[PDB]
């Protein structure tokens, strides 16, 4: 009997990674779902290249959450748009609760899997997605067959997928007792990243615009009478040095209002004599 | 034997230069990843914070806090945090999921 | 042979000099690695 | 630990902020030299406070 591979990945697309990360937060504190669309590659590949919301029901996030006509004409005018990509799995947010299953998730993993046997149930977490970590994990299912008899849920043949640890909160939730943890893994092209650096990206003027002067004296002034409190603190430091034999710092400190100090002055200095010799009269 | 010497010589010092660049671009690249985790560690003392009384510091790094939520958590404590501020009863804002004392 | 010796020991200075600054910049990543793991 | 709710660290012993605030951490400078007639108060107050803790043998 195939078994699938621990090294099997869900390669989730940056557009449908946005798309539910904003669905989920526009849902909270209730709970969302949608459906995924995508192509299963090959046993060990899961592309999610797309991804769209439901209507939320009353019922939650369960089988009934879905309904079939909207789910129907969804897909049939995708695939008129130019994305006749089959569903490969849904995912719901669990606000703050951890990235896990529920007895009613696991009903309806059941029903999607039911569909075809690779199907993926990602939930992502839409308030503990604070800036830096994403808080999203893919689950796909444990048979129950396979388990009470002995095997393991899952074959392995490399270390992919133990490069990541599971959670507590998930483990007791029933994680590797009921479904298993999907490495998640982000397609990102060249083309997605610049575009998406426009965010940050600031201008072509403000490397030229110069910063207010009266506001730059205060800032020095600011900054160098820290300097003041911080070398007195420093000298005090020195004059205990002594005697000390070896057994927060001025130092350190001091170190860092230097270099902020430099940076700000040499940027204000070499910035103005830019404007000064290409913003000129002739 | 004078030249087997000079060979190893300029081999070794090639080797040295090598080094040297490698170190060189490890050290700009150390700098920029430092950067980035100090602005992460900024970044978790961020809004919004639930307020706890520190009960007592257990180790250099960990503590007992008791949170207004009504509960008492044993939390780590972050290293920029200035340790001798750190009194008995004293209130400290703790992280919203984590509960450690930011 | 004379002129062997002087290139060897020319070369034993600046690897030596070399070698001194290596193992300063050695140490000097080696505390910025150690302050980026913790 | 998270909510698995396992025996992972064991910790001082349960104190309760406001009776560990009692400790006097800070000593007071108040010393007898500062402290004007009262000298048999001092030694009645002694031989209850130091002399029992100090030695016990007596």
């Amino acid at each position: 009997a195939p078994a699938v591979d621990t090294a099997e990945q869900v390669y989730i697309s940056s557009l449908a990674l946005l798309k539910m990360l904003k669905h989920g937060r526009a849902g909270v504190p209730m709970e969302v779902m949608g459906l995924m669309l995508g192509e299963f590659v090959d046993d060990y590949t899961v592309r999610v290249i797309d991804v769209f919301a439901m209507p939320q029901s009353g019922t939650g996030v369960s089988v009934e959450a879905v309904d079939p006509v909207f789910q129907a004409k969804m897909l049939d005018m995708l695939k008129q748009t130019g994305r006749p990509e089959m569903v490969v799995g849904w995912y719901h947010s669990h606000p703050g609760f951890g990235c896990w299953l529920s007895g009613v998730d696991i009903n309806t993993q059941q029903s999607f899997e039911a569909l075809s046997e690779r199907a993926v149930a990602v939930v992502v977490d839409p308030i503990q997605s604070v800036k830096g970590k994403v808080v999203i994990d893919a689950f796909r299912l444990i048979n129950a067959n396979m388990m009470v008899l002995g095997h393991e849920p899952r074959q392995t043949t490399s270390n992919l997928g133990h490069l990541n640890k599971p959670s507590i909160q998930a483990l007791i939730h029933g994680l590797n007792r009921h479904y298993y943890s999907i490495t998640i893994n982000y397609r990102k092209n060249e083309l997605e990243q610049k575009m998406l650096l426009n965010l940050h990206k600031k201008s072509w003027m403000e490397g030229l615009t110069l910063q207010d002067y009266s506001e730059h004296c205060k800032h020095n002034e600011s900054v160098v009478k820290e300097m003041l409190e911080l070398a007195k603190n420093y000298n005090k430091a020195v004059e205990e040095e002594d005697k000390m034999t070896p057994e927060q710092d001025p130092k350190r400190h001091l170190e860092e209002h230097v270099d902020v100090l430099m940076t700000s002055n040499i940027v204000q200095c070499l910035a103005a004599m830019l404007d000064t010799v290409v913003f000129k009269l002739i | 034997d004078l030249y087997s010497r000079y060979k190893k010589l300029q081999q070794e010092l090639e080797f040295l230069e090598v080094q040297e660049e490698y170190i060189k671009d490890e050290q700009k690249n150390l700098k920029k990843e430092f950067l980035h985790a100090q602005e992460e560690v900024k970044r978790i003392q961020s809004i919004p914070l639930v307020i706890g009384q520190f009960l007592e510091a257990v180790d250099q790094n960990t503590a007992i806090v008791g949170s207004t939520t009504g509960s008492n958590y044993y939390v780590r404590i972050l290293s920029t945090i200035d340790r001798e501020l750190l009194k008995p009863n004293a209130s400290v804002a703790l992280h919203k999921h984590s509960n450690a004392l930011v | 042979r004379q002129y062997y010796l002087s290139k060897i020991e020319e070369l034993q200075l600046i690897v030596n000099d070399k070698s001194q600054n290596l193992r300063r910049l050695q140490a000097q990543r080696n505390e910025l690695n150690a302050k980026v793991r913790l | 630990r998270n909510d698995s709710y396992t025996l992972h660290k064991i910790l001082p012993n349960k104190v309760d902020p406001l009776v560990s605030l009692m400790m006097v951490e800070k000593v007071p400078d108040s010393t007898y030299e500062m402290i004007g007639g009262l000298d048999k108060q001092i030694k009645e107050i002694k031989e209850v406070i130091e002399l029992p803790v100090k030695h016990p043998e007596l």
